């Protein structure tokens, strides 16, 4: 819950997936 | 989900395989929403039309999985259902209308690397995300085409559509409890969920606070990845209440 | 088509 969201494997570590910037452009 | 790709590992920690015992096979998606929840659509438990009306003894749950029909030792957890609870105003005469349902799991699950839950959104969140043209995620083991199955999980990005776009392209009433997404004909990219994703999730990245919420289940679409058609979701944020309620009074 | 999974979770 508290850490809900957040990738083990990515956010987490700070490492980006290979298509999550599609989101972030598209939020405008 | 057709005209998607490979995940990668750990992409979608709280993505969830509704296995049926037997025969052993896919059911629908879900997600994990807790370690002791998980969100499905409705009519991947209930669709009376079809002779589909599923129980807790039927079913199995597998998380952190990537392959689809592999047993993954080490790394899938598979949990027992204590009950299901559909939305009482689930309609499944009409249009899907409200095509939501909750399963308590009979234990927890532990966390790892492959296994974490995702966040619902708040009000805030809803409104600033589910916008048309902002893009979400979806991600299951469904059909690559409309009329085969893939190797491991699979994920595609789709834009939030207008919804009197949404309405102008399908004869069945919409409503509120339901968004659409996809490229249009115009935009050339492509891409959708297809039979055997529904139940999973559509997901977006918060740009505020580098958080994933569940904006939606998939829920139809009418065939897959068809010009000038789009895929249906379940508005998570609208049958919130009736979320919390559940887990409040059974949780 | 899918792989057999421990008897345990059949039970
Ligand atoms: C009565 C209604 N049946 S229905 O669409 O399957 C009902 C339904 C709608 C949305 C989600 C889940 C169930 C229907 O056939 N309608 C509603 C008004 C016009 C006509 C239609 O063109 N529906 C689209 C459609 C229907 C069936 C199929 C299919 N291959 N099963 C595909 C598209
Ligand atoms: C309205 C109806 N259309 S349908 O064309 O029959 C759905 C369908 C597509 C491909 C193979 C088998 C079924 C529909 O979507 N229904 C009828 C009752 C349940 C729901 C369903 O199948 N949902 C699964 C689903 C299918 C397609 C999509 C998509 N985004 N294209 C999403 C969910
Ligand atoms: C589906 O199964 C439940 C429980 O076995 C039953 O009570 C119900 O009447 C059935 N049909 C529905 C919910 O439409
Ligand atoms: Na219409
Ligand atoms: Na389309």
């Amino acid at each position: 819950e508290a850490d809900c969201g957040l990738r083990p494997l990515f956010e987490k570590k700070s490492l980006e997936d290979k298509t999550e910037r599609e989101l972030l452009e598209s939020y405008i | 989900i057709v005209e998607g790709s490979d995940a990668e590992i750990g992409m979608s920690p709280w993505q969830v395989m509704l296995f049926r015992k037997s025969p052993q096979e896919l059911l629908c998606g879900a997600s994990l929403i807790s370690d002791r929840w998980v969100l499905t659509a409705a009519h991947c438990l209930l669709y009376p039309p079809w002779d589909k009306n599923f129980t807790e003894n039927d079913l199995l749950v597998r998380i952190g999985k990537h392959s689809r029909t592999r047993y993954e030792r080490n790394i899938e957890k598979i949990s027992m259902l204590e009950k299901i609870y559909i939305h009482p105003r689930y309609n499944w005469r009409e249009n899907l209308d409200r095509d939501i349902a909750l399963m308590k799991l009979k234990k927890p699950v532990a966390f790892s690397d492959y296994i974490h839950p995702v966040c619902l959104p708040d009000r805030e969140t809803a409104a600033s995300l589910l916008q048309a043209g902002y893009k979400g995620r979806v991600t299951g083991w469904g059909n690559l085409k409309e009329t085969g199955q893939p190797s491991v999980l699979q994920v595609v990005n789709l834009p939030i559509v207008e919804r009197p776009v949404c309405k102008d392209s399908t004869r069945i009433r919409i409503t509120d409890n339901m968004f659409c997404a996809g490229y249009k004909p115009d935009e050339g990219k492509r891409g959708d969920a297809c039979e055997g994703d529904s139940g999973g999730p559509f997901v977006m990245k918060s740009p505020f606070n580098n958080r994933w919420y569940q904006m939606g289940i998939v829920s139809w679409g009418e065939g897959c990845d068809r010009d000038g058609k789009y895929g249906f979701y379940t508005h998570v944020f609208r049958l919130k209440k009736w979320i919390q309620k559940v887990i409040d009074q059974f949780g | 088509d899918f792989e057999e999974i421990p008897e345990e979770y059949l039970q």
